[PDB]
C-alpha cells in the first residue's frame, strides 16, 4: 500500500457508502461520497428534526479543535434540502487529516423520505471549488495544497453486494482496480465532473453532450426527449406519471448506451442498468435510468456507470480517468 | 432514485 | 341544463382532463382541471420544446381579443415547472367566456417527463386568489362578479374509467351527481381548498390535519411519518429507490382512511386510491400513497377521493362540500 | 405520481 483507502459497502445494490469521522476526537459518520457536490455536512448534536433520530451526531462539544463559525445555510441537492450552519473541525478521510469548513445539519426535513429511508448521516462532497457553498476549497484539493497526498486525485472502485467491497482511494491509482488501460477525458468546466462526449443509444445520437460523472447519483439520468426516443418501441412499460419503467430481463430489444470521445468508447450494457424486481413479478427489471433536463442536454453517468467503470477524478489535470473496473479483487 | 447538488 | 357543463374525460383511472379554449377563434386544448393551482396556461406556438412539439398550441396573432403583457412568469408545482410570459385573451370555459389573464408558456423541460407522457396541453387552475401568480381572480370568481353564473361555485364529478364520463360544473350544485346528503366543511384558509379533518387509519391519527382537496394530484399524500406507520402494517414491495409500493390489488389488509369532522366522515377503500398496473402483473398495483411533507402535517385528497365523492368548492361561502358520488348517471 | 402549485 501507499494511498489512503476508504472502503465502500453496497446500499441495496445501487448506492453505495463510505465512513470519515469530524472532530479531533474521531466522531464516525456514514457518508454519501458525492462527486456531484462539494459541501461536506453531518447531522449535529443540535439537530431536532425527526430524521436525525438513527443517525451518527456531531458534537463540537467533544472536540477541542472545532472552531466556530456558525453562518447559517441551506445546501440544496436535485433529491433534497438540509440546513444549518457552518463549521470547522478536524476531517479524517482514512488516515489523512485536515481543519475542514462542514456544515453541522440541524433541519432534515427538507430531505425526506429519503434521509429516514437511508443509513447514511452525511454528505461528503468531491466536487470542485465553484459548485460549493461558501466557497470551501475540496478536500483532496486542499490536502494536496498541504502537502498531506502525492496527487490531488481520488480514485472510485465500487463495490459489488454479493461479491467483493469497494473503495474510495486518495492521492493515486493503483492498478489492481482495473484491467486494461485508462483513458483520460478533459473536464468542460471546473464544476461537476463535466465531460463532453456523444451519446448514442438507438439510431438516437447527441453529440457533445454534457456528462457528470457522479458517484451521489444511483441511476443513469438522461435528457427527457432522450429516454422519451429510446424507448419507443422497446416494450418498456412506463407506469403512469411514475419514473418507473418496467421490462423483461431478457427483453431483446434493449440497447446498449454508447458514450465516445476521440479518445475512448465507454458502452452500458442492460445488465448494467438494469435492476431486477423479481419480487414484482417473475422474470421482471426496472431500468434505472430517469429523465433529467438541465440548461444544457445532460447525462448523469452515476453509480450503474461506476459500477462498470473504475473512475479517476483528477483536480491537477483536470479530468476523468475511465477504465474497465476488475470483476474481483 | 437519488440525485446528489443544485 | 341552466349550469354550465365541462365534460370530463378519465386517463386510466389516474387523472383526469377537460377541454377549454383560448383567443376569440376556437383553439382548442386539453387542461388538467386544478384546484391545487390558481393560474391559467396554455402551451405558446412560440415553444419549440419537445414537449410543445406534441401538444396543441396557441397562436396569439390567430386572435384578435388578444392583448400583450409579456411579463415573465414560472409558474412552480410539486412535480414540476413550466415558463413564460403573462397573455390576456377571451378564455372559454364550456359555454361561458370572460377576459383572462393567463401564461403562455415556452419552457416545459422542468416538467418532464410527465408532460410529453401525458395527452394534456395545459392546466387551469381552479385555487383562491392568494394561491395565483400575478394575483389572477378565480374563473368563477369573476364569472360571478360579471353575473355569467348564479353562485361563485364549481362542482366535480369525477369520470371512472369503464362506467361513466365526468363533469366540471360551473354555478350550481346539481343533485344528479351524488346520493344522500352533502356535507360542507369551512375551509381553514383562503388559498388552497384546504379543511381541517381528523386522519385516521386504525390507530395511526392525526387529529385536525390539513386536508387540501386536490383534482389535480394524482395520489393520496400523507405526511411522511405517517405513510411509515401504514407501511409498519403492511407487506408490500418497495420499488428500488423510489417512494413506489407494489400490492396485489386485493390485499386485504391495504388500509381504509377514516377523514372526520364534526359535520361528517368520510372514508377512502383501496378500491378507489389504487393504481392499477394489469400490464405488469395481473391484479398488481401500485399503492398510490405517497409521502410529502408541509410545513403543516398535510394530506392532499387527490383524484382517488374526488373518485368516490362529489365535491362543491363553495367561493361564496369558503367551504367544500362532500357528497357519496352517484356510481353512474 | 403527479401534483399540482407551490
Amino acid at each position: 500500500s501507499s494511498n489512503d483507502n476508504i472502503e465502500l459497502v453496497d446500499f441495496q445494490n445501487i448506492m453505495f457508502y463510505g465512513d470519515a469521522e469530524v472532530g479531533d476526537n474521531q466522531q464516525p459518520f456514514t457518508f454519501i461520497l458525492d462527486t456531484g457536490s462539494a459541501n461536506l455536512w453531518v447531522p449535529s448534536v443540535k439537530c431536532t428534526t425527526a430524521g436525525c433520530l438513527t443517525k451518527h451526531l456531531y458534537d463540537s462539544s467533544k472536540s477541542r479543535t472545532y472552531e466556530k463559525d456558525g453562518t447559517k445555510v441551506e445546501m440544496n441537492y436535485v433529491s433534497g434540502t438540509v440546513s444549518g450552519f457552518f463549521s470547522k473541525d478536524l476531517v479524517t478521510v482514512g488516515n489523512l487529516s485536515l481543519p475542514y469548513k462542514f456544515i453541522e445539519v440541524i433541519d432534515t426535513n427538507g430531505f425526506e423520505p429519503t434521509y429516514t429511508a437511508s443509513t447514511f448521516d452525511g454528505i461528503l462532497g468531491l466536487g470542485w471549488k465553484d459548485l460549493s457553498i461558501g466557497s470551501v476549497d475540496p478536500i483532496v484539493v486542499e490536502l494536496k495544497n498541504q502537502n498531506k497526498i502525492e496527487n490531488a486525485l481520488f480514485t472510485f472502485y465500487l463495490p459489488v453486494h454479493d461479491k467483493h467491497t469497494g473503495f474510495l482511494t486518495i492521492g493515486g491509482i493503483e492498478e489492481r482496480f482495473y484491467e486494461g488501460p485508462l483513458t483520460y477525458e478533459k473536464l468542460n468546466h471546473d464544476l461537476y465532473w463535466q465531460i463532453t462526449l456523444d451519446a448514442h443509444v438507438g439510431n438516437i445520437m447527441l453529440e457533445k453532450a454534457n456528462c457528470i460523472v457522479d458517484s451521489g447519483t444511483s441511476a443513469i439520468t438522461v435528457p427527457t426527449d432522450f429516454l422519451n426516443k429510446m424507448l419507443q418501441n422497446l416494450d418498456v412499460i412506463k407506469v403512469p406519471f411514475l419514473p418507473f419503467y418496467v421490462t423483461l430481463c431478457n427483453n431483446s430489444k434493449l440497447p446498449t448506451f454508447e458514450f465516445t470521445s476521440e479518445n475512448g468508447k465507454y458502452t452500458l450494457e442492460p445488465e448494467y442498468y438494469l435492476q431486477h424486481i423479481e419480487d414484482v413479478g417473475p422474470g421482471l427489471c426496472m431500468l434505472n435510468i430517469i429523465g433529467l433536463d438541465f440548461p444544457v442536454p445532460t447525462f448523469i453517468l452515476g453509480d450503474p456507470f461506476m459500477r462498470k467503470y473504475f473512475t479517476v477524478f483528477d483536480y491537477d489535470n483536470h479530468s476523468v480517468g475511465i477504465a474497465l473496473a476488475k470483476k474481483n479483487l | 432514485x437519488v440525485v446528489x447538488a443544485x
